[PDB]
């Protein structure tokens, strides 16, 4: 019984540790793009003229 | 006409190639060296009338005012053809005689 | 510590704000030269001329207003040191 108390946290534990890494990925998706824009503005009109 | 978005510097044409799975791009760019020194002045004042450029700056080795592009230097004698008067030069701050 | 850990970051405040800094006086004592080639000294008088007639005004415009300009952008940089 000990093993099988043992499986049910480790997959309860193994399916939030998923969740958690599939929402880090998004967020780092989304913050990726959004530095990749801001990178673009900055090289586009800090350095001369738009 | 954006400043680097594709190549360094100031851009004049691109050439295509292609990839196993991309694209590959090969920029012409134009840049620019072998730098000096000059005087410069902003307006230039002749009979209490202010004289401006039409395009380029002022520049001025020492004895004589010649104007010349921004990018390149190709001196030529100034005259009425590539200046234009707009009032007189009184306010006008780093004014020159000529 | 339950297992995880916060990697600290390469890049730390003393670059970075000297990078600004850097970006900053080659953008005011330079221009937009030093985006391509070499950095060039040019006053600042005619950088604002170029960058008006890069927009449309004639020149004439910026040296025959030039004490209001600076009094405009004094005026507008004290305010937005409040603003935020
Ligand atoms: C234009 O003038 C500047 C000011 O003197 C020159 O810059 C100096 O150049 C010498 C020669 O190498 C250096 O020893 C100095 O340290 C420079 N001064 C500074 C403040 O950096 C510049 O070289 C001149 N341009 C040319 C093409 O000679
Ligand atoms: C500044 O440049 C001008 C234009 O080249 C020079 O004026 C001429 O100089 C040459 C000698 O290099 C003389 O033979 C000419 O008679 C000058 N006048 C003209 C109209 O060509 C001037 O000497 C230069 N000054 C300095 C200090 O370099
Ligand atoms: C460019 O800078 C120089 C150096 O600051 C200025 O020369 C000063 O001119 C004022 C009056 O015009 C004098 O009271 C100072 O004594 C001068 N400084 C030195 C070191 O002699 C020059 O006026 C400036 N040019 C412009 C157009 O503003
Ligand atoms: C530029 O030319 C003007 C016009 O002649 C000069 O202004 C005169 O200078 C003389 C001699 O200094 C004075 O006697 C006059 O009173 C001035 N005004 C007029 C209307 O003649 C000026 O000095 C010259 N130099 C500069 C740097 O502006």
């Amino acid at each position: 019984e000990a093993e099988v108390q043992i499986d049910r946290l480790i997959t309860g534990r193994l399916q939030s540790l998923q969740t958690y890494v599939t929402q880090q990925l998004i967020r780092a998706a989304e913050i990726r793009a959004s530095a990749n824009l801001a990178a673009t503005k900055m090289s586009e009109c800090v350095l001369g003229q738009s | 006409k954006r400043v680097d978005f594709c190549g360094k510097g100031y851009h004049l044409m691109s050439f295509p190639q292609s990839a196993p799975h991309g694209v590959v791009f090969l920029h012409v760019t134009y840049v620019p060296a072998q730098e000096k020194n000059f005087t410069t002045a902003p307006a230039i004042c002749h009979d209490g009338k202010a004289h401006f450029p039409r395009e380029g700056v002022f520049v001025s080795n020492g004895t004589h005012w010649f104007v010349t592009q921004r990018n390149f230097y190709e001196p030529q004698i100034i005259t009425t053809d590539n200046t234009f008067v707009s009032g007189n030069c009184d306010v006008v701050i780093g004014i020159v005689n000529n | 510590f339950n297992g995880l850990t916060v990697l600290p970051p390469l890049l730390t405040d003393e670059m970075i704000a000297q990078y600004t800094s850097a970006l900053l006086a080659g953008t005011i004592t330079s221009g937009w030269t030093f985006g391509a080639g070499a950095a060039l000294q040019i006053p600042f008088a005619m950088q604002m001329a170029y960058r008006f007639n890069g927009i449309g005004v004639t020149q004439n415009v910026l040296y025959e207003n030039q004490k209001l300009i600076a009094n405009q952008f004094n005026s507008a940089i004290g305010k937005i040191q409040d603003s935020l």
